[PDB]
């Protein structure tokens, strides 16, 4: 005819669950993301130089990466 | 070998339903979708 009635499963539950699990992930995704961007920018990564002489190194800081 | 007479009023009949069934199967009353409330 004009417009046969279609038969579907259902939308609502799916489309439902999809739209909140997004929203969580995403709830903290973009803070971790941001943060990850700005201490990977205005905070530099490190850099190398070599032990000093008849000096201590800190137990941390052996390792690259700030968060680290 | 033709039928039974019975089978040719139920099949008739069913035929009514068929009928009715997809008169109110086709569905373009008031679209019935209504989702809200060059370079």
């Amino acid at each position: 005819g004009k417009r046969l009635f279609i038969i579907k499963p259902s939308g609502f539950y799916d489309k439902r669950f999809l739209k909140l699990l997004r929203f969580y992930i995403l709830l903290t995704g973009i803070p971790v993301v941001i943060g990850i961007t700005l201490i990977n920018v205005f905070i530099g990564e490190a850099e190398l130089a070599e032990i000093p002489e008849g000096y201590v190194p800190e137990h941390w800081e052996y390792f690259k990466h700030p968060i680290s | 070998s033709g039928y039974t007479p019975d089978e040719k009023l139920r099949l008739q009949q069913l035929r009514e339903l068929r009928r009715r069934w997809l008169k109110d199967q086709e569905l373009s009353p008031r679209e019935p979708v209504l989702p809200p409330r060059t370079y």
